[PDB]
């Protein structure tokens, strides 16, 4: 069993009426990856201008 | 508690000791004997026929 913040949150040997509990088949929380963002050829200038707008 | 045995500690250093002449004291005050420091002896011969100062 785990304890709470009052306790210093110590984990001993014991029983409780609830548990916490962990997914069998988790997910990956990985940061997808979108398509690029094509932005047509120019001056340095111009292409942040149209990146930041 | 939480957190108990992270006892607060009280540390003291960096001692300096100054003087304060205001809060001078003396004792019983002990006063010599008058000593010799030293002496000089003369001769004033007068072979003349008056006084001579």
């Amino acid at each position: 069993v785990i304890m709470g913040p009052g306790y210093n949150g110590e984990i001993k040997p014991g029983t409780a009426s609830n548990t916490w509990c962990y997914p069998t088949n988790p997910v990956t929380g990985e940061i997808p990856t979108l398509s690029a963002l094509d932005i047509p050829d120019g001056d340095e200038v111009d292409v942040q201008w149209r990146l930041v707008h | 508690g939480y957190r108990c045995g992270d006892k607060t500690a009280i540390k003291v250093s960096n001692f300096a000791y100054n003087l304060d002449p205001d809060s001078f004291k003396h004792g019983d005050v002990t006063q010599s004997d008058r000593q010799l420091v030293k002496t000089v002896v003369g001769w004033a011969v007068n072979d003349s026929d008056t006084p001579q100062s």
